[PDB]
């Protein structure tokens, strides 16, 4: 998967002589419960604190 | 080879396709037999289609329908003819099919479609898909349905004819037609 | 592989082409930044590319 | 707290130059997360012959 | 009565409760408790409002207790078991699920179980399996000793296999089989030595065919140059309903395929002079052969009508598998004598159902009405079973009539959900469930270990064990019809009694004569 | 007398494999037929022809297919309209000038998302198949339009499998941010057009998610008076505001995108954003009426519209946000026909299904419904029938009625309303129909019924489908006969003698693969008269369940509903042998950023369904429209088809000084 | 044994909201509810799995 909270919903989909075929939607919803995200600046200068 | 189970039986089974088989002639009684390493074992073919009569030499790298008509105790079984030119051109086109079923004065029938996989083909593979499908999709050889015809049509005045009664015997089995030719099959099943 | 090459590189022009029509106007002529007036100059510049 | 937020901080500073990257981690009654940054880093007052 | 236990199965010295419904229709019940050794030590006669648990003493009687329960003068005698014996809920449960339903006593098939394991937490277990095979004569069990084997369950999964070889060296007389089961005897054990469960893969069925036809449930009578609407019911060899099977009869070349419930309703065009009518059903399946699959046959009668009058009745029921709450139309077919249905003014129609006569009326027919149609209401009262009974009258003096038998869906008669979160709790957590309901409902809830909640599945009281407990009054006896107009009322547990002398046989009393 | 009964689609589309059958009632000598298309007035041409043999073996039914391969100008457009069918026995011979089209196909442009913004790459492939459903290698041109009318790019590939993989498209560095649209075309000798959306929008870094969530997405009397209206603001996630100012204001607008609105001297003042959220209420009734000068509404079938303005006091901040409109409707209901065309045949019940969908287009369970009618002689009489009730199926939105008609009908004027325990008389739904008589001075008609509601209808079924053939002046009926249409083509046909002496019987119809998505089914028999000829029918509209053929299935690994980013996960696929897969993964949030109906792959089926010529639950008017309004037209009948004469589009079913100011001069 | 009086909604539902708490026990819990009306009469629940866990722990297999 993608290491970011979204919920994915996944549909493929399969033509072939017989017609075309939409399969079924699978959803996957990435994590949940308790997280931590962090604000690291841009730059920062040697020296600073 | 008549019946009614074992039509089911001999139409049900494992179909099988391959190339590239060159192999000399042997005559084990009236005039054939030959062989092939398929991979795993070591199969025979008895062609004697009127085909046979310019092929008493051997085959040169052909494509051959193989269907087991009956089994040796090692994997090898005996087929008839199913031989095709090769290089087959593997052309894939979609013919037109008809399916009557005739029920004293009841009828129920189907515009439909058959899958021709090749350039030429054999009569033997074409006798044997046209029924497989037949009896998957249309009941054939359950039950009363066991009677009835197969009308290939070809140009305006030319069509080759099958009994389901009985599969249609081993000698024409080494006969081939054209795809291209086949303007299309109708199939009448009475019960 | 050459015709690829060439290809991938005509796709980077037209797509690197389309980026500029967003300055262009309601007459046909383009504006030096967006939403303001057209300058008889940059209009010139774009015909030059 | 229920259905909230909490804060995080770390008080850091750098001394190499541009130095670079840090696991940051959160453990929590689910599970690990480690989350990865990268810290930028940099001199004073730039030019280039 | 219906009783329910806070769980199948219990430590000596805990306190066995229960709380025990009634399908409410002065409320005295008498409970009472008998040990599995037979003897009895609680006689107690409660309100349905309150009760108390039995505290099993730290020293008493092992087995499986019989909670019982019934009305005070009115052999109800309802039952309910519990287990109590020395055990420890072990931590993971085992799952089973062999390859087919069923074994054929004289095939070639080898036996597959496939075993999943997972501690009851949800994480997959890792370990080592024994897995014996056997056969059960009824109340006996029998070894294939060589059978037994060892398998490595690695995450969670493992097959064990039973070779038909060794089934055969165990039991070549074939003769013993008939009629029995194969049992997958299976021992699962973590790798750490720690924890370990035992269940059996039971039931599974030793025969001849992969599924049962039955036709109790299609009428034995049948009105002659009129369709008539075969009900093939297919079960598999327990008695489960089994679906998607295809049937056909070929002496009517009509086929169809089993549904949700096991009921296939193939119709039958039927020639006028006909009296007779010779059924074969086949279970057509494309991947059993022939020989294998299973047969049955039966022969139903033409109608009687009233002095051979030629006056007859069809009521089709067209829909299938039945929802509450359900619009579902019903097909009035009259047939015969011209100048006789000229005067058929109006059907009168009844639904029977719990064995008593729920709502009546009529459906108008106006003139040149051969097939009068009317939208019925499902609703909730109907299940799980309801009859349809309906006649006419000519002239004041014929009555002729037809009877249907509908299964509706068995199920709630009003709404109960549990609504939760489903995200994973933290022990002694605080916790919220949403309770949805019926109005002024009172509900009874229990909290339980998985563990105990699969270690015993039969005792569990089931909506389902409520229908077919339900059901079982309904004083019917065909899916309809009768011999005749008479018949049908009698068939269908009505009686009947008309100005004109023209009444129903005594009813002797209820179940019916086979 | 005994005609026979060429039957055929009521369109040919060029390229297409077209299915032609003939019936015969008619003498036992078996004979032979030439079936030819031939060119639209010259008749010179022979584009193709078949030459069945319909004989006594054959119930004097059969059928070939003809085809019409790309025979017309290359170079210069300009179709032909219009060409012939002919009939050629050795006993009748006739032919049907009849039209064609170049729509061949469809085009299915799958976009990989419905949003984007500057720089992404709009992923693009297309599904393309043919009338008859395969793949098609044909080659294939899409090309791009921007928000304005100019043809920006445009490309073409050719194609081996159906799914023609495109050479993704990056907006720009800058785009002229709107309402992208790609445009699919074949390039050769068709003319079938698949087109598709994206909108291109410029991302903006907020300070506040502004959420703005009225009461529900509509407005009807029961809340009127006062409309809830819930806002809230937030920032990362979960981290909510928690000090601001709000500001609303309201107005009333014709709809929606029409870039105007009259707004009301009542911009309902700061309720405040108290943590994370904040609350106000809002009278229709009060406010529409001054500035708007509406006072009922009557006057009220269009939109309210928001717009919100939050500012956080704390560090001094500010977004917007809003609703473009939130409709106006005079009742919860709205309700229509289902299943139940408007022709009924005299002696036989008349069923009627009525679907209750609320505003926001959904099916509503339990909802009370009302029939009124009154009844129309062919001797002109007016009768008035007695009320019928019924209520809506938990899951349908489905009231079900029926009615035994009084023979003597032929016209039924109809009346269906709600009847909710609390709404108003006024405010109930309402909706009013009429249906008319098959006629035919045979005096005979026909009518097909089976045995379902909640048609499932499972492939491997067997459909059994009771004919009952009421009012003939005689019975006298030798066969019964039907075709099986599905996809604008037949598929099965065939006969079955009647029973020679009762009523109603019943046909044993299979269920095929040929009929999937949905299928009709037409049922005709032949009535005679020394005026030699009378055809009479009937056809049904048959929903069968949509099963792929092959079965595409798909899985993940750990098949739990929550998945820890990241985590390695597997993705497994079932098929039926040898299937072509073209998977594809989505934000399911990108959807919720566009109100914009549903853009996934679902609406194929429904999309590749307009693929049926037909029309409604089937059953026409007269032997003539029953075939037409179900996609046939036939040639034989002594009896005569009607040429229809143009297809209407039809639909089936399944604080002052400032305003005084700048407001005066926004010259 | 919970009582559902509490005004239904449009659809005719009584929805009754419940706090309490879990159990020191690291398994899975399973709800059963059974509800008894003067006219319904009888229902059987949907059986409601609650399933408890934490990361790190002790498993006691004792006798
Ligand atoms: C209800 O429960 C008891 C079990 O305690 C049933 O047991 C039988 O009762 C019959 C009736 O007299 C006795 O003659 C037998 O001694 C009992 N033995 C068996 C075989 O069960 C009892 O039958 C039940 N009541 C009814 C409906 O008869
Ligand atoms: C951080 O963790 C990663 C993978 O999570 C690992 O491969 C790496 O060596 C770690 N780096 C630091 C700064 O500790």
């Amino acid at each position: 998967l993608p290491d970011s909270l979204t919920t994915w919903e996944i549909q493929g989909v399969g033509i072939s002589n017989t017609g075309i075929c939409v399969a079924d939607t699978v959803k996957a919803k990435v994590f949940k419960d308790v997280f931590l995200e962090m604000n690291i600046p841009y730059s920062v200068v040697r020296g600073e604190q | 080879l008549h019946d009614i189970r074992d039509l089911h039986r001999y139409y049900s089974s494992e179909s099988f396709e391959y190339s590239n088989v060159s192999g000399k002639v042997e005559n084990y009684n009236g005039s054939n037999v030959v062989r092939f390493n398929p991979k795993d074992q070591n199969h025979q073919l008895f062609l004697l289609g009127k085909d046979k009569e310019q092929y008493k030499e051997g085959l040169q790298g052909q494509n051959v329908f193989v269907v087991q008509e009956l089994i040796d105790p090692n994997g090898r079984l005996s087929t008839v003819g199913g031989v095709t030119k090769k290089n087959n051109k593997t052309s894939e086109t979609n013919t037109p099919l008809f399916v009557n079923k005739v029920n004293g004065e009841d009828l129920d029938a189907s515009i439909d479609s058959f899958l021709i996989q090749k350039e030429e083909i054999s009569l033997k593979e074409l006798d044997f898909k046209i029924r497989q499908q037949l009896v998957n999709n249309y009941g054939l050889y359950k039950g009363t349905s066991k009677y009835g015809k197969i009308i290939i049509n070809l140009k305006d005045e030319n069509k080759v004819e099958i009994d389901l009664g009985d599969k249609l015997q081993f000698e024409r089995m080494g006969d081939v037609l054209n795809s291209k030719d086949i303007r299309g099959i109708s199939v009448t099943i009475n019960q | 592989d050459p015709l690829i090459e060439k290809q991938k590189l005509k796709k980077k022009l037209k797509e690197g082409m389309l980026s500029i029509m967003s300055y262009r106007n309601a007459d046909y002529s383009y504006s030096v930044w967006k939403g303001g007036s057209a300058s008889t100059w940059l209009t010139a510049f774009a015909l030059r590319v | 707290e229920g259905s909230s937020s909490h804060l995080v901080t770390f008080t850091v500073l750098p001394l190499e130059i541009g130095l670079h990257n840090i696991n940051f981690s959160l453990e929590t009654w689910f599970g690990k997360e480690i989350l990865v940054k990268t810290l930028r880093v940099v001199p004073e007052g730039v030019k280039r012959e | 009565l219906f009783i329910q236990t806070d769980k199948g199965i219990y430590t000596p010295g805990s306190p066995v409760l229960y709380r025990v419904f009634s399908m409410d229709h002065n409320k005295t019940v008498i409970v009472e408790f008998q040990t599995p050794e037979g003897i009895l030590v609680s006689s107690n006669s409660v309100d349905l409002n309150f009760f108390w648990p039995y505290n099993l003493p730290d020293l008493v009687s092992l087995g499986t207790w019989r909670i019982v329960a019934k009305y005070e003068h009115s052999p109800e005698n309802y039952t309910a078991y519990f287990d109590v014996r020395k055990y420890v809920l072990p931590s993971f449960e085992v799952r089973l699920q062999p390859s087919e339903k069923f074994f054929y006593i004289d095939g070639n098939e080898n036996f597959h179980v496939s075993i999943t394991a997972r501690y009851l937490y949800g994480e997959e277990v890792e370990g080592v399996a024994f897995v014996l095979f056997g056969v059960k004569i009824d109340d006996a069990k029998k070894s294939i000793p060589d059978s037994l084997t060892r398998i490595p369950i690695i995450d969670g999964d493992g097959k064990a296999t039973l070779k038909r070889d060794t089934f055969r060296s165990r039991f070549p007389n074939l003769n013993e089989l008939v009629g029995h089961t194969l049992y997958a005897s299976v021992t699962v054990m973590t790798e750490s030595g720690s924890d370990m469960v035992v269940t059996e893969q039971s039931g599974i069925h030793i025969v001849a065919s992969p599924y049962q036809i039955h036709f109790t449930k299609t009428p034995k009578y049948f009105k002659p140059g009129m369709p008539y609407e075969l009900t093939v019911y297919v079960t598999n060899p327990d008695g489960s309903p089994a679906a998607h099977v295809p049937v056909v009869s070929e002496a009517f070349h009509s086929m169809g395929t089993t549904l949700s419930d096991g009921t296939a309703k193939l119709i039958l065009n039927i020639p006028l002079n006909a009296q007779s009518l010779p059924i074969t059903v086949r279970t057509n399946h494309g991947d059993l052969p022939r020989e294998r699959q299973a047969t049955k046959s039966m022969t139903a009668i033409a109608y009687q009508t009233q002095g051979g009058s030629g006056n007859y009745l069809h009521v089709a029921i067209t829909s299938t598998e039945i929802k509450p709450g359900d619009n579902l139309p019903v097909n009035f077919n009259v047939k015969g004598n011209a100048n006789s249905l000229k005067q058929i003014k109006y059907f009168t129609y009844l639904i029977l159902n719990k064995g008593k006569i729920f709502k009546v009326g009529r459906q108008p027919r106006r003139d040149g009405q051969n097939l009068v149609t009317m939208n019925l209401h499902i609703t909730p009262d109907l299940i799980p079973s309801f009859r349809f009974v309906a006649y006419y009258q000519v002239g004041n003096n014929e009555i002729v009539a037809d009877s249907v038998w509908v299964d509706v869906k068995d199920t709630c008669m009003g709404t109960l959900v549990v609504k939760g979160d489903n995200l994973i709790q933290m022990p002694g957590a605080a916790m919220k469930i949403k309770l949805e309901g019926d109005p002024g409902a009172r509900v009874g809830l229990v909290a339980v270990d998985k563990a105990v909640y699969v270690l015993n599945d039969k005792y569990k009281i089931s909506q389902a064990k409520i229908w077919d407990t339900i059901e079982k009054s309904d004083f019917g006896c065909t899916a309809g019809s009768g011999q005749n107009n008479l018949g049908v009322f009698e068939d269908a547990g009505l009686a009947l009694t008309t100005s004109t002398n023209l009444n129903t046989k005594q009813r002797s009393a209820a179940k019916c004569p086979q | 007398e005994q005609t026979y009964v060429i039957s055929a689609p009521k369109i040919f589309r060029v390229g297409a494999s077209e299915n032609i059958v003939i019936q015969v009632y008619g003498y036992t000598e078996a004979f032979d037929a030439t079936i030819s298309i031939k060119s639209y007035p010259d008749k010179k041409f022979s584009y193709s022809s078949g030459h069945v043999h319909l004989s006594s073996e054959n119930k004097f039914q059969n059928s070939a297919i003809l085809t019409i391969q790309p025979k017309q100008l290359p170079g210069g457009q300009n179709p032909v309209s219009y060409v012939y069918l002919e009939v050629v026995s050795k006993h009748f011979s006739k032919s049907k000038r009849m039209p064609i089209t170049y729509d061949n196909g469809f085009l299915f442009i799958h976009t990989d998302k419905p949003v984007y913004t500057p720089d992404q790459s709009v992923k693009v492939r297309v599904y393309s198949l043919n009338d008859d459903l395969k793949p098609a290698k044909r080659e294939t041109v899409l090309t791009f339009i921007d928000p304005e009318g100019s043809e920006v790019d445009m490309v073409e590939e050719i194609d081996h499998i159906g799914i023609i993989s495109f050479p993704d498209f990056k907006i720009p560095s800058n785009p002229r941010y709107g309402m992208w649209t790609i445009k699919a075309k074949y390039k050769e000798d068709f003319s079938t057009t698949g087109t598709a959306y994206f909108e291109v929008k410029e991302y903006v870094l907020p300070h506040f998610s502004v959420s703005i969530e009225p009461e529900y997405n509509f407005i009807g009397y029961k809340n009127f008076k006062n409309f809830e209206i819930t806002i809230k603001a937030r920032y990362f996630y979960n981290k909510v505001v928690t000090e601001a100012d709000v500001y609303i204001t309201f107005g009333i607008r014709e709809d929606l995108k029409d870039d105007q609105k009259e707004m009301m001297q009542t911009a309902m003042q700061n309720t405040m954003l108290i943590n994370g959220i904040a609350q106000v209420t809002f009278d229709s009734e009060t406010a529409v009426k001054e500035l708007s000068y509406y006072s009922l509404e009557d006057l009220n079938n269009k939109y309210l519209y928001i717009a919100v303005t939050v500012i956080e006091s704390t560090g001094g901040f500010s977004e917007e946000a809003e609703i473009p409109g939130i409709k106006y409707v005079l009742s919860p209901y709205k309700l229509n026909l289902v299943a139940t065309p408007l022709f009924l045949k005299p002696g036989i019940p008349y069923p009627i299904k009525v679907q209750v969908k609320d505003s926001l287009d959904q099916l509503v369970g339990g909802v009370p419904v009302t029939l009124n009618a009154q009844t129309i002689d062919v001797n002109q009489e007016t009768s008035d029938l007695d009320p019928s009730k019924s209520v809506t199926r938990v899951d349908d939105g489905v009231a079900s009625f029926v009615l035994n008609l009084p023979s003597g009908v032929t016209v039924l004027e109809f009346n269906v309303k709600t009847d909710a325990p609390d709404l108003p008389e006024e405010n109930q739904a309402r909706e009013g129909y009429r249906a008319i008589a098959y006629s035919s001075l045979s005096q005979s008609y026909l009518y097909i019924d089976w045995t379902d509601n909640h048609k499932a209808l499972l492939v491997g079924e067997h459909l059994n489908i009771i004919v009952t053939p009421k009012s003939p002046y005689i019975d006298k009926i030798t066969h019964y006969n039907y075709l099986i249409l599905s996809k604008g083509k037949i598929i099965h046909f065939g006969t079955r003698e009647k029973f020679s002496d009762a009523s109603y019987q019943s046909i044993n119809i299979p269920v095929t693969q040929n009929m999937v998505p949905s299928s009709r089914l037409l049922v005709y028999y032949i009535v005679t008269g020394e005026q030699t000829a009378e055809l009479v029918s009937d056809s049904v509209w048959l929903n069968i369940e949509e099963k792929c053929g092959n079965q595409l299935q798909v899985h993940l690994s750990p098949d739990a509903d929550a998945y820890s980013p990241g985590q390695t996960v597997s993705l497994n696929m079932a098929t039926g042998m040898d299937s072509w897969v073209a998977l594809a993964a989505v934000d399911s949030a990108v959807y919720g950023v566009q109100r914009g109906a549903k853009k996934p792959l679902e609406r194929v089926f429904q999309f590749l369904e307009k693929s049926d010529l037909g029309c409604g639950a089937g059953g026409g008017l007269n032997n003539a429209n029953v075939f037409h309004l179900a996609g046939l037209t036939f040639l034989t009948n002594a009896n005569a088809d009607d040429s229809q004469e143009n297809d209407e589009p039809c639909k089936e079913i399944l604080l002052q000084k400032k305003i005084e100011e700048i407001a005066a001069k926004y010259k | 044994t919970k009582d559902l009086t509490e005004e239904p909604n449009s659809q005719g539902i009584s929805s009754k909201t419940m706090s309490f708490y879990l159990r020191d026990s690291i398994t899975t819990w399973v709800v059963l509810a059974v509800s008894f009306t003067p006219t319904k009469g009888i229902c059987v629940a949907e059986p409601y799995e609650i399933r408890v866990m934490k990361v790190f722990f002790i498993d006691l297999q004792m006798p």
